């Protein structure tokens, strides 16, 4: 058994770290559509944290970086999270060692940090190339009308309903 | 865990071991290093002789980059390119790993004996946006994902990035 999800609905979230690729304003903007990204199609909510303990800790790293998964420089592994729970549980990790974009001519902020929540929240990889469960990234021309999977829609309704 | 998935040459130059294999039995997690293990039989080796080698370690969560085997055998032979940390064969979700059987001949010649010839001083360079941008004349530019959607196309292939004269490597074939 063992399937982790979030047992609150009303969620926590703190941007620890910050990247010098984006401004401090692209960093943050990324984030809040990332979340609300699932949080459109659930019943969450996120508040934001600049102090202590969130449940969801956003951090920018580079190789070792305070747990079992070293970062590898640029490329390979772009980003990883966490599941739902307490601690390290529910976080998400980026590497600085690539170079984060507001749009695509680059790796995108948004389209990463949105696959990785979807993790903090519980969900795993999907099978679908067009899910944002893939983990393969996808680099896509207008992030105007990037759409959530139903895969992935499905998969998050599963969990919180 | 999101990934770019390298090119196969890629894979190549930049592990220190590529073997074909077949896993054999179910992942043991080890807490105490977050990483679990796959018990396999090497078959054949073509890069690492420096070693002899008979699991296969990667991290214990899916989240977290860690490569879960789909396939239940079948006696597959699985080409596995990653890396060796402490002793210990390494891969992850964006490490090259593949039934041997589903490759080209043209990634079988090569893993054999033709990747290595571009090794380094030739790079594949994954383009993400389509200006791209080329670095340097010793870089091949791999626009398979963009332009077919998917990493497993035709540059993949059938092609490798190989010297033409020093200072130029050009997309080539096997
Ligand atoms: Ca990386
Ligand atoms: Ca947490
Ligand atoms: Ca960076
Ligand atoms: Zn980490
Ligand atoms: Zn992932």
């Amino acid at each position: 058994p063992g399937i982790p999800k979030w047992r609150k609905t009303h969620l926590t979230y703190r941007i620890v770290n910050y990247t010098p690729d984006l401004p401090k304003d692209a960093v943050d903007s990324a984030v809040e559509k990332a979340l609300k990204v699932w949080e459109e199609v659930t019943p969450l909510t996120f508040s934001r944290l600049y102090e202590g303990e969130a449940d969801i800790m956003i951090s920018f790293a580079v190789r070792e970086h305070g747990d079992f998964y070293p970062f590898d420089g640029p490329g390979n592994v772009l980003a990883h999270a966490y599941a739902p729970g307490p601690g390290i549980n529910g976080d998400a990790h980026f590497d600085d060692d690539e170079q984060w974009t507001k749009d695509t001519t680059g790796t995108n902020l948004f389209l990463v940090a949105a696959h990785e929540i979807g993790h903090s929240l519980g969900l795993f990889h999907s099978a679908n190339t067009e899910a944002l469960m893939y983990p393969l990234y996808h680099s896509l021309t207008d992030l105007t009308r990037f759409r959530l999977s139903q895969d992935d829609i499905n998969g998050i309704q599963s969990l919180y309903g | 865990c999101t990934c770019v998935p390298p090119h196969p040459q890629t894979a190549f130059c930049n592990s220190d071991l590529v073997i074909r294999a077949k896993f054999v039995g179910t992942p043991e997690v080890n807490q105490t290093t977050g990483y679990q293990r796959y018990e396999i039989k090497m078959t054949k080796m073509y890069k690492g002789f420096q070693a002899d080698i008979r699991f296969v370690y990667t991290p214990a969560m899916e989240s977290v980059c860690g490569y879960f085997h789909r396939s239940h055998n079948r006696s597959e032979e699985f080409l596995i390119a990653g890396k060796l940390q402490d002793g210990l064969l390494h891969i992850t979700t964006c490490s090259f790993v593949a039934p041997w059987n589903s490759l080209s001949l043209a990634q079988r010649r090569g893993f054999t004996k033709t990747y290595t010839v571009g090794c380094e001083e030739c790079t594949v360079f994954p383009c993400l946006s389509i200006p791209c941008k080329l670095q340097s004349g010793t870089h091949c530019l791999w626009t398979d994902q963009l332009l077919q959607g998917s990493e497993k196309g035709f540059q993949s292939r059938h092609l490798a990035c190989l010297p033409r004269e020093p200072g130029l490597c050009t997309w080539q074939s096997l």
